[PDB]
């Protein structure tokens, strides 16, 4: 949308510079879509709270209506609107057909653009990769959003009644669906893969529409990222790489807040490049930078039929995933799951819970009510915890649980924890063998000595993408993928900086 | 009453549960709001601000029972709330009544206080074990003949002090006892809710049982004088709660 | 309303004075609606009691006859009589055409006649009619009419229980009924005679028709809703929950500890779940899901959600804005199904608070678990407090009181039984609320920030003391009492100067 534009533009040096009176501060200063908007955290002293102000360029209020002018008759052009067609010709004959100052025409354009190609009053904050969460609760109320670092802070966008009206219709039409006040409600999802909710009018929401919009912009923290913290050793995300290649089922226990999903998704990364994987979750939380992968979501039926975790995974399950990830299981899809397990599934999830006595206990209670016997086919199950002191803020791998298995005559689920972490230190320690390396050699059909050594291996590459500062799930995946290809070429290449 | 301990009349049939609830019920605070629900009306009360509700068949339209009926009338506000009788799954909401404050009344058909307790936590009543604890007083009514000897008694009055933790549970204090072979009431114990009284008034044990003296002679003289019509009746009581000093004179003076 | 009426008044001084006989003396007058209403508590010392008389505009056999008169022509208007329009033009619609109707006649009543007759046109239109004064007293909180011929009794906040002069009879109180009734939107008649719904404005309603399940004839019994929201400060001062539990709660919304407030019907439930709702942290995104607006809240990143019954159930709403990032979720009381997911959001770390129908919290535990609610055992565990409402009823006084607060510490690992922890009682004797012990929440609180207890503790006792501040310096309005605690989050030591610094 802006590389088609900024270029058909003029000027370069397009909206000016922000004033702002005396006891508000400007934290921060940073660019969403130079050089047409840009955002400014600025302070406030007396009230201890910063405030997100949406920059875009400065207009005359004579440019005001001549501006909404040439809108007023553009708009009468079906062919513009059209989704079906490019956005490359598309803006082409907006430019033509505004031809029937040479700095005035670039910051023109820019709403021209925004307002056909664009989101409109909110398009700053859909560009801008910083706010992942869009609040705008209702009639000359000032959106909120969840900025990437600042979390919540008021806006200075303000929508009064019309104005929001129609941001509420154009949102809904993006989204496809047809919000009215037969069905004041919509919870659908934009083009750009976000999740809307919305309502019109003021039947379902006193304080008039409204609309929410939480941004998939994500940015999945990376196993390398979890070394960085401290949050897991290399050695014991080794370990996880090798288990998961082998399709050792794991799942991700902890308090609220500890990590669950964060570990989740970045241990996900160390899938094999070529596996098929299905995804089922309440809503999308898990990036993957894989291919051949298959992410399906929950449907609510607010107006339609209802589709739960259960119906996802039974009918996925169906079809061929080598690898099976849901969200978090908080039901009766739980059974199933297992059961994938029990059949060889590689399946991952997430669940509530802070020891594995806990973890057991909601597994086999309703609403879950995973049967005792079926526990077995559990590999691996992480225990992950927040743990603080001064603004030590500390996310860490508690345990690293190995469950080999059920008792007959018991007391059953027989675990054998490898990895604890001692928070007097800050380190983590063995506390028992890794079995399921063994389990490993009796696959591979090598001794467990080779196996060993092959971790040792995959372990010395993960800290050496550390040293090298490779970061990114997306170039952190493709590194993976890279060893799972060759691991002498790829390690060869991340000694030699390549 | 006044206090609201909530009781309950139980007795074999035809041994006057109905007549006695719905004759100390004729002890109701002349302004609180009275709200009753029966499956046949058979209640009569001197009372205004009393709200009657009862049962529908549902013979050619909506059936409304007795559930229906309390749980919505528990609803609004009242200060007493009188069930004809429990036969079934209203029970609960009553005793939910109870365990909120309402001065609940109501009559079952039992012997004793243990076929009370079976029936009450049984089905189709179904009350909680637990709930029992807010039942304050229950009585216990008889018939009893010999020649043409047509007795009703009250055999019984029973004082629920409540529940035990790890026990038998319901713990009862009989009060007073009825004796058939000398045709006397016997105290077998204390009125120990005189003393939950004390503690709700704010006074003394002494105090309270001074004013149940009175009260007691003031019903006596309405015997002695022959005012024996429930209208009658009511509107001497009424008197008593509006000023027991003014109230006393005027039954000393026949007036 | 009145506002509107008052400007076309036309005139003042409506209102004669009453003509008690002896046994019987004033003992308070003020107005309701000034010039038009007055309550005149009237003691009848033969009875030893008193007796709420609604003062209207006086008016005679033959007068009352032309006003009924007008109100016939005037009702063929529907605009009028529209819900949907703006009273304010509707009122005007009423005083342009009664500008007809009168010229066209040919006739000119009195500057007073009128200033009373529009009262009344007005009252009957717009207002609750024969009830109206009662509806506009402030100090009624509610209203019983048993049935046909049977004075209205009210619950005044001074007097309590008290006998009203408003008496209806059949013809009038079917009518009145089926009014307030068809005004909720809801319908009754003799196939369905007895409707639970809730006014315009907030008060719920208890109506019955006819003498089908409710002999004595029709009636109905309101409990009008506060319009002014109580605050944490107006609880302290009424003796319904201490400074301290109130400190302990602030703390615990900010950590965001779910709770849900439990107690009877009407026993104030809703309105310690608004006070204590004033407790979230300014900038924080607040949703909330009701069957009526009830909640009333000085917080601006907020969208209040209302059910369509038709149609959207709380249901509905509640996984909708479960799919997005909400800090606080209210629902306002769990009455079905949802439930459960109320239960999740907690499981997911969505601070989540709302009532529930309930005496004790073992009944709570039971009405939880069951149909309809049907919350799982385990589940529970994701609750944190449950406080226990009780209207203390002694004499001619109620007493609106947290009754009991306690923390749902875990699950047993032997016969699952919820973990649960009583700390503070409230004693109807002194009535005085007792700490059984310390708050176990203080710990999960220390962790979460790494402090000690006995740090948490002491930040616990200055809240209280802001709180007290508060108090002592006559602050509690919502609106700046929130506005004071916004203030404390933003900025604890100079919010505390300030406050005992007189700024």
């Amino acid at each position: 949308h802006y590389d088609i534009l900024r270029r058909h533009i003029r000027s370069e040096d397009l909206l000016e510079t922000p004033e702002f009176g005396s006891g508000s501060r400007i934290v921060e200063e940073y660019w969403i879509q130079e050089p047409f908007t840009k955002a400014i955290i600025v302070e406030n002293e007396d009230e201890f709270r910063n405030v997100y102000y949406a920059l875009e360029p400065t207009v005359s209020s004579e440019e005001a209506e001549v501006i909404s002018a040439l809108y007023d008759d553009l708009k009468k052009i079906l062919v513009l609107q059209d989704v079906s067609v490019d956005l490359e010709e598309r803006a082409e004959v907006l430019v033509r057909a505004i031809e029937k100052t040479d700095n005035f025409y670039s910051r023109m354009l820019y709403y021209l653009f925004r307002d056909f190609f664009g989101y409109g009053l909110i398009d700053p904050l859909m560009e801008d990769t910083n706010v992942e969460d869009i609040s705008c609760d209702g009639y000359n109320i000032p959106i909120f959003i969840y900025h990437q670092k600042y979390g919540n802070v008021e806006t200075n966008i303000v929508l009064d009644q019309e104005k929001l009206d129609r941001m509420v219709l154009r949102l809904t039409q993006r989204s496809g669906k047809h919000i009215s006040i037969a069905n004041p409600i919509v919870d659908a999802t934009l083009p750009d893969g976000s999740r809307l909710q919305a309502t019109f009018g003021t039947e379902v929401t006193p304080r008039g529409s409204s609309f929410t919009i939480r941004k998939f912009t994500i940015e999945p923290l990376t196993p390398i990222d979890l070394i960085e913290k401290g949050t897991v050793p290399s050695g014991v995300l080794a370990y996880l790489w090798l288990a998961i290649e082998h399709k050792f089922s794991a799942i991700v226990v902890g308090e609220t807040a500890s990590g669950k999903t964060t570990t989740l998704n970045a241990i996900m990364m160390f899938i094999p490049p070529d596996a098929k994987v299905v995804s089922i979750e309440d809503t999308r939380e898990i990036k993957l930078y894989h291919e051949n992968w298959i992410a399906e979501v929950t449907r609510t039926g607010m107006g339609e039929g209802e589709i739960d975790m259960y119906d996802l995974l039974r009918a996925a399950l169906r079809q061929r995933p080598d690898y099976i990830i849901v969200g978090e299981v908080r039901g009766r899809e739980a059974q199933t799951l297992f059961q994938a397990m029990s059949t060889g599934h590689a399946s991952y999830s997430t669940l509530h819970a802070g020891d594995i006595n806990q973890m057991v206990y909601r597994l086999e209670s309703e609403p879950l009510k995973v049967p005792r016997s079926m526990l077995q086919f559990l590999d691996i199950a992480l225990v992950q915890t927040m743990w603080v002191r001064g603004n030590t803020r500390l996310r860490r791998t508690k345990e690293v649980n190995e469950i080999l298995g059920i008792d007959p005559v018991d007391k059953n689920l027989l675990v054998n924890q490898f990895v604890k972490w001692d928070p007097k230190e800050d380190k983590h320690i063995e506390v028992s063998m890794p079995k399921k390396l063994e389990k490993m050699a009796d696959f591979l059909g090598v001794s467990v000595q080779e196996v060993y050594d092959e971790m040792l291996s995959r372990k010395r590459y993960l800290e050496l993408m550390l040293k090298r500062g490779i970061r990114n799930y997306k170039e952190v995946t493709r590194y993976i993928h890279a060893y799972y290809r060759n691991p002498e070429l790829a390690m060869t290449k991340m000694e030699e900086g390549l | 009453i006044e206090h609201k301990f909530s009781a309950i009349v139980v007795g074999e049939t035809a041994s006057g549960k109905t007549t006695t609830l719905n004759a100390i019920m004729m002890f109701i605070p002349p302004d609180a709001k009275v709200v009753s629900i029966e499956d046949t009306r058979e209640i009569k009360l001197y009372h205004e601000n009393w709200i009657a509700e009862v049962t529908r068949t549902g013979m050619g339209e909506g059936e409304i029972d007795m559930y229906d009926l309390l749980r919505a009338a528990l609803r609004q506000r009242p200060d007493y709330i009188i069930v004809g009788e429990v036969r079934g799954r209203e029970a609960q909401t009553l005793f939910q009544a109870m365990s909120t404050g309402h001065a609940s009344y109501s009559t079952l058909h039992a012997g004793d206080i243990n076929q009370m307790v079976y029936r009450l936590e049984s089905e189709p009543l179904k009350v909680p074990r637990s709930m029992l604890q807010f039942l304050d007083i229950a009585l216990v009514q008889t018939m009893w003949v010999r020649g043409n000897t047509r007795l009703r008694r009250t055999k019984e009055v029973n004082e629920i002090l409540g529940i035990d933790p790890v026990d038998k549970n319901l713990l009862v204090n009989q009060f007073v006892k009825w004796d058939p072979k000398e045709d006397k009431h016997i105290e077998v114990s204390m009125p120990k809710k005189l003393e939950k009284m004390a503690d709700f008034l704010g006074v003394s044990v002494q105090e309270v049982y001074d004013e149940m003296l009175s009260r007691k002679r003031y019903l006596e003289l309405m015997l002695k004088r022959g005012i024996r019509n429930y209208k009658e009746v009511t509107r001497y009581i009424h008197a008593y709660y509006r000023n027991p000093e003014l109230a006393m004179t005027k039954m000393e003076e026949g007036l």
